[PDB]
């Protein structure tokens, strides 16, 4: 995902890939994990295969 | 004269008066109405508050 909308894939929260693109129910039990990945995965001139 | 039998139905009356009224009372959430407290916050902040 993009940096910015990490903070929002969380039980209970929203936002518009919260809301039409992946949503957890308000009750997940478990663990989210996330990690910068610009080494790995974007290339030099636009990484836009996502 | 007929006291008693009065008191008995006051007594029972002011119970119930009471009992209806209590409803009116926030308890320290932020709206009585529960329709209210369910609507203004999101699910999942609204559990707490009712």
């Amino acid at each position: 995902i993009r940096g910015d909308e990490v903070r929002q894939i969380a039980p209970g929260q929203t936002g518009k890939i919260a809301d039409y693109n992946y949503k957890l129910p308000d009750d997940f039990t478990g663990c989210v994990i996330a990690w910068n990945s610009n080494n790995l995965d974007s290339k030099v001139g636009g990484n836009y295969n996502y | 004269a007929l006291g008693k039998l009065q008191d008995v139905v006051n007594q029972n009356a002011q119970a119930l008066n009471t009992l209806v009224k209590q409803l009116s009372s926030n308890f320290g959430a932020i709206s009585s109405v529960l329709n209210d407290i369910l609507s203004r916050l999101d699910p999942p902040e609204a559990e707490v508050q009712i």
